């Protein structure tokens, strides 16, 4: 503890993502909307909008 | 105002020894990047020395005025080089203060 | 855990000791790092070995 800022322990987790090739098994919270067809509309498929 | 200049010629460098040596956190350099020091090399390097507040670490610079940058230390603008800086509240600060 | 010289190594396209001998990370690497500081944990006065 009486070392210098520099050498101080430090805890690190790295959170490595991979884009989404895969169906996605982990999703954020986002409640779903039921689907339309034949209209013109925003969709939200997996979290690519349009 | 007035801080010393150390010329280091003839030797060879070993720049992975300055972490062991000193407890900071960024090895800022301008010119060239911290990791690539070791594969390529210089003519001469000078290594400057001095006690500053930590209000005017960020005036040691290329390109930038106030006042250690203007009349105490004043870097130029094709400054190719490192700053490393690192508190020094264990050694340089005293109850009493400091003159 | 790691030494707080050695944070700025864990990024994509480092160098140094642990970026090439402990733990390399990708240079198309996605994906966020968190570091804090840990004095009060995984430090001892003896020497933590
Ligand atoms: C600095 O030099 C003194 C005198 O040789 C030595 O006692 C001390 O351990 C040195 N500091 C470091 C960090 O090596």
């Amino acid at each position: 503890p009486t070392y210098g800022v520099g050498h101080q322990p430090y805890r690190v987790v790295v959170l490595s993502f991979e884009l989404l090739h895969a169906p996605a098994t982990v999703c954020g919270p986002k409640k779903s909307t039921n689907l339309v067809k034949n209209k013109c509309v925003n969709f939200n498929f997996n979290g690519l909008t349009g | 105002y007035a801080w010393n200049r150390k010329r280091i010629s003839n030797c060879v460098a070993d720049y992975s020894v300055i972490y062991n040596f000193a407890p900071f956190f960024a090895f800022k350099c301008y010119g060239v990047s911290p990791t690539k020091l070791n594969d390529l090399c210089f003519t001469n390097v000078y290594a400057d020395s001095f006690v500053i507040r930590g209000n005017e670490v960020s005036q040691i610079a290329p390109g930038q005025t106030g006042n250690i940058a203007d009349y105490n230390y004043k870097l130029p603008d094709d400054f190719t080089g490192c700053v490393i800086a690192w508190n020094s509240n264990k050694l340089d600060s005293k109850p009493s203060g400091n003159y």
